[PDB]
RNA sequence: ACUUAUAGAUGGAUCCGCGCUGCAUUAGCUAGUUGGUAAGGUAACGGCUUACCAAGGCAACGAUGCAUAGCCGACCUGAGAGG
RNA sequence: CUGACGGAGCAACGCCGCGUGAGUGAUGAAGGUCUAUCGUAAAACUCUGUUAUUAGGGAGAACAUAUGUCACAUCUUGACGUACCUAAUCAGAAAGCCACGGCUAACUACGUGCCAGCAGCCGCGGUAAUACGUAGGUGGCAAGCGUUAUCCGGAAUUAUUGGGCGUAAAGCGCGCGUAGGCGGUUUUUUAAGUCUGAUGUGAAAGCCCACGGCUCAACCGUGGAGGGUCAUUGGAAACUGGAAAACUUG
RNA sequence: CUGGUCUGUAACUGACGCUGAUGUGCGAAAGCGUGGGGAUCAAACAGGAUUAGAUACCCUGGUAGUCCACGCCGUAAACGAUGAGUGCUAAGUGUUAGGGGGUGCCCCUUAGUGCUGCAGCUAACGCAUUAAGCACUCCGCCUGGGGAGUACGACCGCAAGGUUGAA
């Protein structure tokens, strides 16, 4: 029973990686059926880095070892 | 008939209202508050008597009752029916709902009833206004 | 013979210059337990012989059910209006579900065997015409391969 | 003009409504698809397949049978970009107990209403063309 | 028949997930909103009180408030979705 | 120690186990709506134990250092412990039914002269209530008569299957117009997903089923339907999907 | 002074994206903003007069307004009670400045309108090569009647006021 690679896309930050990458996904609605896709936000970090501006990366679910934040994975897409 | 705004907006149902709003409720004192009960049985504890002239559809004449429900309302009664109960005071079993060509009263008397019998120059009725121990 | 059912008995009258008078309309099911029937405008004031009144002109205006083994090959909620039915097959013993008179169009057909329910409508005027279009848009077995162009078994 | 078939499939119908032809419809991939797998059923005077780039022309010729009577009598697409209903090649519907036919797209090549059922493939079936 | 290096286990669960309703007469967003950084400590990581600094983190998507507040084999029940 | 679990006045609350009349009977009367009707009414004869005089009432079931050497055991288990009670069995009645026409399923009328008054949507008495006061019953019934009110298919008056546009009960003041629902042609780089599936095949008492214990009904059970992408991610690029462009007359 | 509209094909670029709740909003005399405010008619009506029945639609005249370059709007039968993407099964026809072939002579939509109306649907009706009919569309409303916008109410706002909302 493994850990996945939950991934996504970066919106802001704050001082000394407040870091975060979104997520979503394919689904729909047991009443009305259409295929509106929907997000909801995570929380990772690094040491400054996975941050604003361009992180399209990967998450984890894991021990946090985080204030409330829960996430240690970053495998990436690109950078701009 | 487009389901997109279907669940950006929803519709509705029908609109309609239930029978008998002011019935089916038993007053506080306690706690002021009703109870919405829709209760099976209950009781009916008198007031006056009461009695309004003008029937045109029937055209002929026959009285009613006012009857006060819990602590301080206008409740109010019909008796549908040949027997008259020249009658107060009651204790009862409630009838819910109104009988035709009535407006506004919904409250009523099942036969006996802990009251009094009924009017007893029925005896083939055996099951109207009063009717027990009627020979089948 | 037809079952001579007496349809829907009706009074209008037409006002006058002196006392209006009145009519009954009426006409007669002419049931042949095959599938069609027709009707005659017995337009007339008289009740127990407008169904005979309508045996006389019927037969200018029936039409057939394509019969498939007691029952039909394909399933309709057609309307020329708004009275509209819905039929299917089904298994020959089935029980029989029907309305008004098209217990006189489906219980006189040569299928008696169905799922049919009136869908909406059920009046004197819209259940015949409800199963008239159901009938009016059905086929053979070995028929629609040909204004398709093929033979029926190039289907399944 | 963003679905390139959309209101041409009903055009049969709504083209033969009194048996007639005189209507020219621009193409497809499917427009080399829609029109070409019932003409294994005799239902049209020619479609061959679209001649020409850009997704181009096509007479549409739709062949008419014995009986004088609508080849295409109704017809529906319930498959259309803006109505995405995708099922199974199990339980594909019964098409008036079996009465029509169905040509469309699937998840191993291209199939109609004759494979879904002995073949278990198939995405958005699409219609119901009588 | 005593006390221990050790155990299979007990309610649980340190916790993960979807389980997890309504009120638009409630969006310019709570100062901890973003998350890294503590001496600490619960069989249990860690803004959980504290440890250090910058918020526009929000952002017109329900932040949040917010009203009944058990769920789940049960029962009348649909053809079936289940409701 | 049970006050955890047990032993029950039992409420005709659930509904059943069935018992309160028989072989019945020529049309049979002294006739109760009508003026032949329910009259095959009746009587006075016989049939069943099953209610009732008694009786013996022992249905389940295996308890235990020393008995000799956690598999385990005798000289150790009847308040309700009397049930199945065939039991000869007399005759130990199964209250009473509604509206009383036609729909909700009902039969006719004297009382009634609009005085009281009938009435589940429809609906009735002013001088023939085929409604009412009341009176012998046919449609349903015998532990059952009118009422009490909750969601179910029915209500297709949610529209997930099953929603109107000019008109019931309904369309943009529009130049304007964020988010996004939708969002050209063809090949597409995708190899995720659907095609669907190897697998995991991890239990269910019972499942889409049925059946076996039981005076049949209150009270228990084989589980082949794998436990519902659960312990592995797929091959079909035909595409909402990391997304390179070209076509142009739109 | 001033755009587009584009009527013919499209020179350039090789998708050059559709309903459009963010915003903005803005839209009939009057109601609204300058003092002009009378050419003086029209409200009130001064006033007569009436069949049995008039301050009156009638009647000369009569104080907002009737003669407006500046603040913002919005209720009307916006009775247009028609919401906007894709074509469409006879085309003619009235024809439009302006035109594909052209040359006060015959025209077709790359076009435009109003249509008699084939053809086929909707629901009794109407649309129709120049479509409510059949196919992909969004803000959505509607799903038997009132009363009901009356407790009460939330937010715009110079003003009519809006714009909400259980019983």
């Amino acid at each position: 029973n493994d850990r996945k690679v939950y991934v996504g896309k970066v919106v802001s930050d704050k001082m000394d990686k407040t870091i975060t990458v979104l997520v979503e996904t394919y689904k729909t609605h047991k009443l009305y059926g259409k295929r509106v896709k929907y997000s909801k936000k995570y929380k990772t970090h690094d040491e400054n880095n996975s941050a604003k501006l361009g992180d399209i990366v990967k998450i984890q679910e894991t021990r946090p070892l985080s204030a409330t934040k829960r996430f240690r994975l970053v495998e990436i897409v690109e950078e701009s | 008939p487009t389901i997109n705004q279907l669940v950006r907006k929803p519709r509705q149902s029908k609109i309609k209202k239930s029978d008998s709003p002011a019935l089916n409720k038993g007053f506080n004192s306690k706690k002021k508050k009703f109870t919405d009960l829709n209760s099976p049985q209950k009781r009916g504890v008198c007031t006056r008597v009461g009695t309004m002239t003008p029937k045109k559809p029937n055209s002929a004449l026959r009285k009613y009752a006012r009857v006060r429900l819990s602590n301080n309302i206008e409740i109010n009664a019909y008796i549908p029916g040949i027997g008259h109960n020249l009658q107060e005071h009651s204790v009862v079993l409630v009838r819910g709902g109104r009988v035709k060509d009535l407006p506004g009263v919904r409250y009523h008397i099942v036969r006996g009833a802990l009251d009094t019998s009924g009017v007893d120059g029925r005896r083939q009725g055996r099951s109207l206004y009063g009717t027990k121990k009627p020979k089948n | 013979e037809f079952e001579e059912r007496v349809v829907t008995i009706n009074r209008v009258a037409k006002v006058v210059k002196g006392g209006r008078r009145f009519r009954f309309t009426a006409l007669v099911v002419v049931g042949d337990k095959n599938g069609r029937v027709g009707f005659g405008t017995g337009k007339a004031q008289e009740v127990p012989e407008a169904i005979k009144k309508a045996v006389e002109a019927a037969k200018k205006d029936l039409v057939v059910v394509p019969r498939v083994e007691g029952t039909t090959p394909h399933t309709i909620t057609g309307r020329y209006g708004s009275g509209s039915v819905f039929m299917k097959p089904a298994a020959p013993g089935t029980g029989v579900i029907a309305g008004g008179p098209v217990r006189a169009v489906l219980e006189l057909a040569g299928i008696t065997d169905i799922l049919s329910k009136s869908l909406g409508s059920n009046t004197p005027i819209n259940m015949v015409r409800a199963t008239i279009d159901g009938l009016q848009n059905l086929k053979n077995a070995e028929d629609v391969a040909k204004l398709r162009g093929k033979t029926v078994e190039e289907l399944y | 003009m963003t679905d390139p078939i959309a209101d041409m499939l009903t055009r049969v119908r709504n083209a033969n409504m009194v048996r007639h032809e005189k209507l020219e419809l621009p193409a497809s991939n499917i427009k080399k698809e829609i029109a070409e797998i019932l003409k294994s059923e005799g239902f049209i005077k020619n479609v061959e397949y679209v001649e020409d780039d850009k997704q181009g022309v096509l007479r549409l010729f739709l062949k008419y049978g014995q009986n004088d009577e609508r080849v295409i009598t109704g017809l529906k697409r319930i498959s259309k970009p803006g109505l995405r209903v995708y099922a199974k090649a199990s339980e594909m519907p019964k098409v008036l107990n079996g009465l029509g036919i169905a040509l469309v797209s699937t998840s191993e090549g291209v199939i109609t209403d004759k494979e879904a059922r002995k073949r278990n493939v198939g995405g958005e079936i699409i219609a119901y063309v009588w």
